[PDB]
């Protein structure tokens, strides 16, 4: 589990592992999509969902 | 795989006497691609991983 609560502020780069499931539980759309890499430093493929 | 494959010879516009020098292909690389996979990274390389 992970939490944003004042403060905080959690962006934690997290392996793919090959598939994952997920699940949000938010008010007012706190979370607007995601972004899958593998280098994500100028030298590979990345995608953006928003 | 499910499908048909082709292949035409194209010597006419595809070469001629001095050469032509635009093409590549990767023969080094730490793993090999798994299918329809594609890498388009050009880096310096060493056997040491480094
Ligand atoms: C595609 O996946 C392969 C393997 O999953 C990645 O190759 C790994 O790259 C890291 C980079 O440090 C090496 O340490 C590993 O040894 C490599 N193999 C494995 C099995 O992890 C490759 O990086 C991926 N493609 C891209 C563009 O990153
Ligand atoms: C992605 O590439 C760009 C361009 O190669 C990097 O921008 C360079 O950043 C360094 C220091 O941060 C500067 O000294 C260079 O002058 C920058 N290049 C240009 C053309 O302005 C950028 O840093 C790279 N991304 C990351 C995360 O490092
Ligand atoms: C004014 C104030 O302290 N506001 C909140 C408090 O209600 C809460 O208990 C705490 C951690 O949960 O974070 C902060």
């Amino acid at each position: 589990g992970f939490h944003t609560i004042n403060h905080t502020f959690d962006n934690p780069v997290i392996p793919f592992k090959d598939g994952i499931y997920f699940a949000a539980t938010e008010k007012s759309n706190v979370v607007r999509g995601w972004v899958f890499g593998s280098t994500m430093n100028n030298k590979s493929q990345s995608v953006i969902i928003i | 795989f499910m499908g048909c494959v082709l292949a035409w010879n194209t010597r006419n516009i595809d070469a001629t006497s001095t050469g032509n020098y635009n093409y590549k292909y990767r023969y080094l690389r730490h793993g090999k691609l798994r299918p329809f996979e594609r890498d388009i990274s050009n880096v310096p390389f060493s056997p040491d991983g480094k």
